[PDB]
């Protein structure tokens, strides 16, 4: 149905509020605690919420700052400003932004500043702010950590209640931060790491493909509500949802695998199979080399078994065409027989599409020191992906196979 | 001698203001080399008319020379003198003394080569400005450089300015191949004085002994 | 006009994954194959089909970032209808905002395709994780697609970014190739024997060419010469066996010149339409023959000397591999070569140092290191075996008997 | 109630009027201060130390009872000249800026620099001096010497955090050091001095634990309010339980409980890489080695065959969060890879 | 002045009302001669150098035509498709030679001619200013405006703007210099908007055209469609820039034979250059015109005659001492020699006829050299030489019939057949025909007779006597005349050393013998200056060279001053090209071992 598409197309992809909140509760009192503290009283606080990619910092804020904003007197007298580390690169770019965001863009006017404190407390003096730093890690890496400074300053000495939220991926972002800067930072830190287990998992399979308590047509929630739950039970559905759990932790490759899983529902196909899902995840795990090395011809496969002889028995050592090509003549003189007995500028033309295709990578990158030959190179692919992929080559002949074993 | 070479292959300077009593041997001998170059002269301000240039090269210090040819016939002209010894010195430099001082320009330029071309397109609007470029080391560390050397060669090719430079490193024909001694009309003109390198050693006594 | 062909199962995952307008797709689409399997062609058809509101940009064309969103931007407002200029991303996420919000595009999934993708990571840091995150930043419903030849590992900063879908568009094998180049067809002959040119084509280039832009151009260069039989009458279109023995030698010469682009492919086209015979040029190698002067002779004579020679057969040689690549010399080395081999007294002058220099800047030799220029005395000799015997025996020397026993 | 006052006293912006242990400070700055500006004399003044010692607090005290003092016409009038260094966008703005304070007029840097040197009973006070370096370094100099003249008539104080700062500059010298066990009882006590709101073996363990680590007032401040809430959550009176575990809520390091709570194959990875130093003996290792040595790990463990496309995002998930020191993706299978954290760290955390 | 905490002194003539400047010439009366004489000098130097450039510059355009009329060939049939009309990029590889200092001067006549005949719209472009992409773009568009961060769009509608047909020619002068990336992403940019924008690129070669496989890969030079073109050869308009100012009566100034052998030499070992050979000619024009007090008779000879007969009682003695002129009234009657010494009117009548001699025996002397070079170049195995300017030189420094060489030339010669002596026949009577206003009139009459007559032995014989007995009378050597100092320039050596000079031969015999430029009995096989004895010392342990340092100057000459005469001494010498610090002891390195 449509309206299936478009609610869980809204859930997966453009990540939306939902309701339900994982492991969290502990994170989620703490940060729902410091901001109603902030919002109501006049204290001025910060924090670092940690975690790894897609681990629910976004959500955890989203949900907290709107759970704050249900309140009608925090609704009516506070004032937010979000800021991403990868926007604002530097701080004059961030200082307009901090400008324009407080709807002061007209009050500051032609007003000249002498320092860019002198700017951020007239901007203040202008009633609680909340200021979130998407990309923490990145406002660390500024010239002289003007912003910081100035952000942890008028938190922790001036009236003006503030509070800084900062969300970061690294788990030393107190070994970037300057001397000065971390005494003013009160090292309160939320981390969300991924503590939960498999059983957990199938139930955030269950409780994310599922249709809302809203949906109009009543009697096809409950038959594909049953649906789902009948396919969380099934061990095909486990297997691979095993292996995507070994994987990772993450929820966001979850909604990848359910997105390509649910792409195949259609009018024709109402409910979800565990075809569906095992044909999403082999999508998902294919490997790339592999993929690369079956489109090549023939003669770069010989190329690479040759430079796969060079790697075996001159261990660690890069290597130049003229050697690649001394090794493939000595196959076609007197190995196997007399075709592919190709002129030098062929197999060139064969070597150079292999370092397009990245490959290959030089030994020392120095453009035009060096003519085409005698320039030192390293392989990039591994001897069992060689193999593998030898294996799988559609019409691979008989003697360059045997030349690959032997 | 490929034969010698195969078979051979095979005290602090505050001191040196005070020690300074040295008397020079052949002061006589010496005093007749300088008045010799003197005639010279004239030569080379005809030359430097007529679209050459000149680099003397030798073994004692040519700085002196120089310095004598300034007193002698440029006191009508806007030269601008350059030290190639000097430890902090610049084609940067350079191009911001010909731009700021001589035509009066107060301003900032992205980069070398857009005041380069500011300044080349100035020369060539107005034939009025007459500008010597004298250079007393072109080999020193902070010259040697292809780039430096490259916007030197499209100074010096204009027909309202000239050159007058010295080198004395043994390598020095190395650093300038077919396509810049075009730029460059050279005249070598052997000036072999015996006098000793004071201001140019005193920056390289720092570093040793 | 644009039909596609062997693409089936990838215009079915992209239309599934497009949905309908109003739905939301995912944030990017990474697509990687190899040189010629439909990327741009297969994309801008089915975005040109389905009449989506989409902008199709080159990142090597944009060589800056103002130049990449300032494309963006003036296709964008072409699209929703004079001039917006953007210096950084953030300026240009709050004027995508501004545009995106037109009564045509508030509605509808905006697709911004990227064309070499490969050009990207070398721009700026925060450029490539913005538009893999785009959808987040501006919450505007925008699906960014990114086409490429080099897989996704290599891709990833060390930070980490939004994971996209990473797509792959599979290699044409013969069956693929041999249909999609026997449909353009020449109307003045029967598809069968155009059809059976394709499959002789096809039986001599698939070892060393799997590409279908390479083969389609070879295909139109060689065709006239295939159907001259049936022209002049020594054949008809049922004998396969006289086509095939007219064109197999052909082919076999025509993969040494118009392949390696010696001959070029007007010229080829002029030799059949003459009747000349094929392979009678140089062509633009095979001309290796430079003038110099005498003194340029003996110092790259003496240069090849003493990068190709070790320093202890020097003194045996001289007062009395070719594999593995040059090895770099001293300046010092080269002068006592050099004096050692003319037979002659030789100044020092400043012309011969000036040709020491001017032949690094001819490529015929190569400064190595750029320790220092005038105390530099690194060089090395990049230049062939041929280049010098020809140079020897002009000057009337024996190489062979200098470079080893 | 109760913990809502020790809130308000142990917010670092409820700055004390008289600050307890640092009485001698005062004294001698306000000495140094008194010694030129009755006599209509010159000088200056740097100041240094690790940054929780209170050297801001105590200098506006002096300035503090200096105003009352000439206001209570003790001594002459003086103005006060305020600049921080980190506050500014460029290191010459300081020109621009004691000239606005001390003139009307407004100008360029260059400009406002010859009207300051021509200009030289105004208090200059330099904050954060270690930004004002430039690679002519003419701020410095300039700041120190025109005090030292018979027209300028100025008091120059300098604060920064190395003492050893005005020798490779080429001045009376004041140190401020780091509080003790007495010095932080002594300021958690004062703040607290009327209420009953916490138990002294809570005041005793974050004294003591604070002036082991580092030594820094805001660390206690911030200690006691977090335990304050941790207290807060079990209901009163502050024991030693809830500062126990503020303490190490705020000084404990996540690495460990980050390399636990990890997958299956970051795991596999992590004994892969010690396995490689094991068998090599360094502390790098191409991503070639751990690979061969990770497809064995995962064959005797039962795991399926790991590809290299797998194997490389779980090597970038861990680099991405530190947990490991990577080079750039775009080389691969040449990566070297190095541990951030320690071998022993890793058997600690892997073991359970 | 000199010598602050500053690299650059600036110095004005401000304040001061000297705002008139110093006329030029001024500084060519450095010797105090006549003082109008030397401004005529100057005048007659200038005049024959405009002439010599402007002769030179016909010269060079005459010579390129024929590759311009195939190269504007191929832009033609090139952009018919565009006319008609994803293709190639029409390119031509201009493979110049290795004379790099030629090129901006091939260049040049060849962008009129594409600018009269193919398009409008022609920029050339150099990669000493192309670093990037962005700087390449940038120094394109503005260069196309004349005949805001622009791209590639803004090319296409300048184009759409302007047109509303030509081509755009971009010529890329040096292929060794530019980067290969802005090379491909020129071509991969440009490449894909040929519809809208149409791109014609030559290539400036310098070596063989392989350079372009160097460069760029075959994935980018499958975009181009090259076809190669060659250019001139430098033998050639060497070989006729000389037949064009050195071998003709129009232009009064020559050279002697050994000032040749040195420009030629210069040409043929170090590098070939045209330029440099002007360069040479400039300068020994300069120093004749410098050197010289009665050069200023070197002019077209009506002039000539007219300042002989007005001159100073100076010049006429200083005409007087000549040596040619003394052995010429040392060959003459005893009344004669008083009757020239004493009168100076006589003198400049005889004078006057000296001159007329000098131009008709160079007139003769060309034309006998120009037919002497038919019978030699139809002639195989070329003893004398394949060219004009062997042959000229060979002729120059002494008589041909003098040396033996001659007799075997002559020997070949006489065994020739019937069509090839018509050959000659036929090119020597075109050669008399050539050259008008002849002196040798019975010569042309003799040749035509001989080609009329058409026993071959005897007349075979008589036009081998007939060649052998005209270079008798006409071949001569300039040294034998009277007045030839008038009209040439002998100074090789201050030549050779200005243009071509020898740095470290001049600092090797500087150190090692100060004799030489000290003659105080420095040397004759311990006295010497501090450089020239540690030189000596060393051709390297610090402490025993300065205890052998001082034993020397001890020998020679509580102090502590040598030790510091021996710092200096290292110091100096390590500002020179020979010491370098080395770790493996206090100090080990020998630099020049030579
Ligand atoms: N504990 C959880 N409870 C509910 N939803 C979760 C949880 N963990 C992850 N998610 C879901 O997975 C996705 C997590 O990514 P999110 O954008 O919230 O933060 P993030 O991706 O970690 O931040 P960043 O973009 O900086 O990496 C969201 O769609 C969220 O709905
Ligand atoms: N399936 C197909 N059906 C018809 N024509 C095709 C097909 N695939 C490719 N072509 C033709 O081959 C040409 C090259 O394909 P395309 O440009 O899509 O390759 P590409 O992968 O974009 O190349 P690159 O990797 O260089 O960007 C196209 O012009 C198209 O006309
Ligand atoms: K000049
Ligand atoms: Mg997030
Ligand atoms: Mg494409
Ligand atoms: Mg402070």
């Amino acid at each position: 149905l449509s309206q299936v598409q478009r609610i869980l197309r809204e859930r997966f992809c453009r990540q939306s509020p939902h309701s339900n909140l994982f492991g969290v509760q502990v994170q989620y009192k703490h940060l729902s605690e410091l901001l109603k503290r902030t919002a109501l009283h006049g204290e001025s606080n910060s924090v670092l919420i940690i975690g790894p990619r897609g681990s629910g910092k976004t959500m955890l804020i989203n949900h907290a700052l709107k759970e704050l904003m249900e309140i009608e007197e925090v609704s009516e007298n506070v004032l937010q400003v979000h800021l991403n580390g990868l926007l604002q690169i530097n701080d004059k770019i961030a200082l307009k932004e901090i400008t324009r965001q407080l709807n002061l863009e007209n009050v500051v006017g032609d007003k000249v500043f002498g320092s860019f404190a002198e700017n951020l407390s007239f901007l203040l003096e202008a009633c609680p702010v909340i200021f979130i730093l998407d990309e923490f890690d990145l406002f660390a890496h500024h010239k002289n950590q003007t912003l910081l400074y100035n952000l942890f300053d008028i938190s922790q000495s001036a009236q003006t209640p503030i509070a800084v939220i900062g969300l970061t991926c690294r788990l030393d972002i107190l070994e970037l931060l300057e001397k000065r800067v971390k005494s003013r930072f009160s090292h309160r830190q939320i981390h969300l790491m991924n503590s939960f287990g498999f059983p957990q998992y199938v139930k955030i399979f269950k409780e994310q493909l599922s249709l809302p308590a809203e949906f109009p047509d009543k009697v096809f929630a409950e038959k594909w509500n049953e649906n789902v739950q009948y396919l969380s039970e099934d061990r095909s559905v486990q297997e691979v949802l095993q292996k995507h759990f070994n994987i990772s932790k993450n929820l966001r490759s979850l909604h990848m695998l359910l997105m390509l899983a649910l792409n195949r529902v259609t009018a024709s196909h109402p409910f979800m199979t565990a075809v569906d899902l095992m044909e999403a995840s082999q999508l998902c795990s294919m490997d790339s080399k592999a993929n690369i090395v079956h489109g090549l011809s023939v003669l770069e496969i010989c190329l690479i078994i040759a430079m796969k002889h060079l790697n075996d028995i001159y261990e660690e050592e890069p290597f130049n065409f003229q050697m690649v090509y001394n090794e493939f003549q000595k196959f076609v003189q007197r190995k196997a027989h007399s075709v592919y007995n190709f002129e030098k500028p062929v197999v060139m033309k064969a070597f150079e599409h292999l370092q397009q295709l990245e490959l290959i990578k030089p030994m020392e990158r120095t453009s035009g020191n060096s003519q085409r030959e005698y320039q030192l190179m390293k392989l990039l692919l591994d001897n069992t992906q060689i193999m593998n992929a030898l294996q799988k080559y559609p019409n691979c002949p008989t003697d360059v196979r045997q030349w690959a074993t032997s | 001698l490929v034969e010698e070479y195969f078979e051979a292959h095979s005290d602090q300077q505050t001191l040196r203001n005070l020690l300074s009593k040295v008397s020079p041997s052949f002061s006589a001998e010496l005093k007749q080399l300088n008045q010799q170059y003197e005639k010279l002269f004239h030569k080379w301000m005809l030359q430097l008319h007529l679209g050459f240039n000149i680099v003397l090269y030798g073994l004692g210090s040519k700085r002196d020379l120089l310095e004598r040819f300034r007193t002698t016939m440029l006191q009508d002209s806007i030269h601008v003198v350059i030290n190639g010894f000097f430890p902090g010195i610049s084609v940067k430099s350079v191009l911001n003394s010909i731009t700021e001082e001589v035509l009066d320009h107060m301003g900032t330029f992205r980069s070398i080569l857009d005041q380069l071309d500011w300044i080349v397109n100035k020369f060539k609007e107005d034939s009025s400005l007459e500008l010597f470029l004298l250079i007393h080391n072109l080999d020193s560390q902070m010259l040697r450089g292809e780039k430096s050397q490259q916007i030197i060669g499209q100074l010096s090719s204009l027909h309202n300015i000239y050159l007058i430079a010295s080198i004395d490193h043994l390598n020095a024909p190395l650093m300038w191949d077919h396509a810049k001694q075009s730029l460059f009309n050279w005249l070598w003109y052997e000036t072999t004085t015996y006098s000793p390198y004071t201001e140019e050693t005193s920056y390289e006594n720092s570093l040793l002994v | 006009e644009n039909v596609v062909l062997c693409r089936e199962s990838q215009v079915s995952i992209l239309q599934s994954l497009f949905g309908e307008r109003h739905h939301f797709s995912f944030p990017s689409i990474f697509i990687y194959g190899h040189t010629a399997s439909g990327k741009t062609y297969v994309t801008q058809t089915l975005l040109k089909t389905l009449e989506l509101p989409h902008v199709f940009v080159n990142c090597v064309e944009c060589f800056t970032l103002r130049l990449l969103l300032e494309q963006i931007l003036n296709k964008l407002n072409h699209l929703s209808s004079t001039e917006i200029t953007c210096e950084t991303f953030n300026d240009f996420v709050r004027l995508f905002k501004q545009v995106t919000t037109a009564e045509n595009l508030k509605d509808q999934t905006v697709y911004i395709v990227l064309d070499k993708a490969e050009y990207l990571r070398d721009m700026e840091a925060n450029l490539l994780p913005g538009f893999l995150r785009l959808q987040e930043l501006a919450d505007r419903n925008v699906t960014v697609l990114f086409l490429s030849e080099i897989v996704w590992e290599k891709f990833r900063p060390n930070t980490g970014c939004f994971e996209p879908f990473v797509l792959y568009f599979p290699d044409y094998s013969i069956g693929n190739l041999q249909k999609i180049l026997s449909h353009d067809h020449p109307p003045e002959y029967s598809a069968d024997f155009y059809a059976a040119y394709i499959n002789i084509l096809l039986g001599v280039f698939y070892t060393v060419c799997r590409d279908l832009k390479e083969l389609r151009h070879l295909a139109v260069l060689n065709f006239p010469k295939y159907c001259e039989p049936v022209v002049k009458g020594e054949a008809s279109e049922r004998d396969t066996r006289k086509l095939w023995r007219n064109i197999e030698p052909h082919l076999k010469k025509a993969m040494q010149t118009v392949y390696l682009r010696e001959i070029s492919s007007s010229q080829w086209e002029k030799l059949q339409k003459d009747d000349t015979d094929p392979g009678q040029l140089k062509g633009l190698s095979a001309h290796t023959h430079v003038e110099l002067p005498y003194y340029s002779k003996f110092i790259l004579i003496a240069a090849y000397l003493a990068s190709y020679n070790p320093a202890r057969t020097d003194k045996r040689f001289f007062l009395k591999n070719s594999l593995l690549g040059p090895k770099p010399f001293p300046l010092d080395r080269l002068l006592a070569i050099l004096y050692s081999i003319v037979d002659s007294r030789v100044a020092p002058t400043a012309n011969i140092f000036s040709q020491i220099t001017s032949l690094v800047t001819l490529q015929l030799l190569t400064l190595v290191g750029h320790d220092d220029q005038l105390d530099g005395p690194k060089y090395k000799c990049t230049v062939s075996l041929d280049f010098i015997r020809a140079i020897a025996r002009t000057v009337n020397f024996d190489i062979i008997k200098y470079l080893y026993d | 109630s109760v913990l809502e006052e020790a809130r308000l006293r142990l917010h670092v912006s409820a700055v004390p009027e008289s600050l307890p242990c640092r009485e001698q400070e005062f004294q001698d700055i306000y000495n140094f201060v008194e010694s030129k500006l009755l006599d209509h004399t010159g000088g200056c003044m740097y100041i240094s130390g690790v940054p929780g010692t209170g050297k801001t607090a105590t200098v506006h005290e002096v300035i503090r009872c200096l105003q009352q003092a000439a206001q209570a016409n003790d001594v002459p009038p003086f103005q006060y000249i305020e600049v921080n260094g980190m506050k500014l966008t460029e290191p010459h703005q300081v020109y621009v800026q004691i000239l606005q304070k001390l003139t009307g007029q407004k100008a360029t840097a260059n400009h406002a620099a010859e009207l300051l040197a021509k200009q030289f009973t105004t208090v200059l006070l330099v904050d954060e001096l270690d930004l004002l370096w430039t690679h002519k370094q003419d701020i410095m100099y300039n700041l120190f010497d025109w005090p030292t003249h018979k027209e300028a008539r100025l008091v120059v104080l300098a604060i920064a955090n190395t003492m050893d700062l005005p020798e490779r500059i080429m001045l009376t010298r004041m140190c401020f050091q780091p509080y003790t066990y007495s010095q932080l009882q002594q300021i958690l006590r004062s703040r607290l001095k009327h209420l009953k709101a916490f138990e002294d073996d809570a005041i005793q363990l974050v004294a003591r634990k604070v002036a082991a680590l580092s030594g820094d007032a805001r660390r206690c401040l911030d200690i006691c309010r977090r335990a304050t809430e941790i207290c807060e959550f079990s209901q009163g009176l502050v024991t030693i339980a809830h500062s126990m575990e503020a303490v190490d809520e705020m000084f404990s390091s996540s690495y460990i409980t980050a390399i636990k709570n990890s997958s299956v194959l970051e795991q596999s990875f992590l004994r892969a890489i010690l396995a490689e130093f094991r068998r090599s003996g360094l502390e790098e290792a191409t991503f070639q080695q751990i690979y061969s040595q990770h497809v064995a790990l995962c064959r005797m463990e039962g795991l399926p065959y790991p590809t290299m496309s797998e194997t490389m995002a779980v090597c970038s998930h861990l680099g991405s969060c530190r947990l490991l020191l990577v080079e750039p993706s775009r080389n691969d299978l040449l990566l070297r890879v190095r541990l951030n954290v320690s071998q022993d760290d890793v058997l600690y955390a892997l073991k359970d | 002045t000199s010598s602050m905490s500053k690299g650059c002194f600036v110095f004005k003539p401000n304040s001061k009302k000297r705002k008139i400047s110093l006329p030029i010439e001024d500084y060519f009366n450095k010797g105090k001669n006549e003082p109008e004489d030397s401004k005529l000098r100057f005048e007659t130097y200038q005049l024959i150098w405009q002439q010599m450039k402007s002769e030179n510059e016909r010269l060079q355009e005459e010579l390129n035509k024929n590759l311009f009329d195939n190269l504007i060939e191929f832009l033609q049939k090139s952009h018919s498709g565009f006319q008609k009309n994803l293709r190639e990029i029409p390119t031509a590889a201009l493979v110049l030679g290795v004379n790099v200092t030629d090129h901006d001067l091939t260049f040049g006549s060849l962008t009129e001619a594409l600018q009269n005949n193919v398009t409008p719209y022609v920029v050339s472009l150099q990669a000493k200013d192309c670093p990037d992409m962005k700087h390449f773009l940038q120094k394109l568009i503005s260069q196309l405006m004349d005949c805001t961060h622009y791209s590639m769009d803004s090319l296409s509608s300048w184009y759409m703007t302007v047109t509303q047909s030509p081509p755009v020619v971009v010529i890329l002068k040096d292929m060794e210099s530019f980067a290969t990336k802005v090379l491909q992403d020129f071509i991969i940019i440009s490449s894909q908007h040929l519809h809208e924008f149409p791109l014609i690129l030559i290539f400036g070669i310098a070596t063989s055209p392989i350079i372009i496989h160097r460069l760029l890969p075959h994935a980018v030079s499958s975009l181009l469609c090259i076809e190669l073109f060659q250019s001139l050869s430098c033998k050639e308009h060497l070989t006729t820039v000389l037949d064009k100012l050195l071998l003709t009566t129009q232009f009064p100034f020559k050279i002697n034979e050994k000032v040749l052998q040195v420009l030629t030499n210069i040409f043929l070992y170090h590098d070939f250059s045209v330029q440099n050979f002007i360069k040479g000619l400039q300068l020994s024009l300069l120093e004749h015109f410098y050197s010289q007090p009665l050069s200023v008779l070197c002019c077209n000879l009506p002039e000539a005659k007219r300042r002989i007969n007005f001159l100073s009682n100076n010049q006429c003695e200083n005409i007087r001492r000549l040596p040619s002129f003394r052995r010429y009234v040392e060959k003459q009657a005893s009344e004669k020699q008083v009757a020239l010494l004493t009168n100076e009117r006589y003198l400049k009548e005889e004078t006057q006829l000296l001159l007329e001699n000098l131009h008709v025996y160079h007139m003769n002397y060309f034309l006998v050299l120009r037919c002497l070079h038919k019978f030699t170049s139809s002639l195989p195995k070329y003893p004398l030489g394949r060219q004009i300017r062997e042959l000229y030189c060979t002729c120059l420094e002494k008589n041909i019939w003098d040396s033996e060489e001659y007799a075997s030339v002559l020997q070949l010669l006489r065994m020739l057949a019937k069509d090839e002596l018509m050959t000659i026949l036929e090119k020597c009577f075109k050669v008399f025909k050539s050259y008008c206003e002849n002196h040798l009139g019975s010569t042309a009459k003799r040749i035509e007779e001989f080609l009329a007559q058409f026993k071959f032995e005897v007349l075979r014989e008589n036009v081998v006597n007939f060649i052998d007995c005209l270079v008798r009378e006409y071949l001569l050597p300039p040294e034998t005349q009277p007045l030839h100092e008038v009209v040439y320039f002998s100074a090789a050596h201050a030549l050779r050393e200005h243009l071509n000079a020898a740095p470290r031969i001049a600092l090797h015999t500087a150190l090692n013998n100060p004799y030489y430029y000290l003659k105080n009995e420095a040397l004759k096989s311990n006295i010497a200056p501090d450089i020239c004895i540690a030189y000596k010392l060393h051709l390297i342990n610090l402490v025993d060279w300065s205890e052998a340092f001082a034993t020397v100057v001890t020998a020679a000459e509580m102090n502590e001053i040598i030790h510091a005469r021996f710092i200096r001494a290292v110091s100096e010498l390590e500002l020179l090209g020979f010491i370098k610090p080395t770790k493996q002891k206090t100090d080990h390195v020998a630099r020049l071992t030579w």
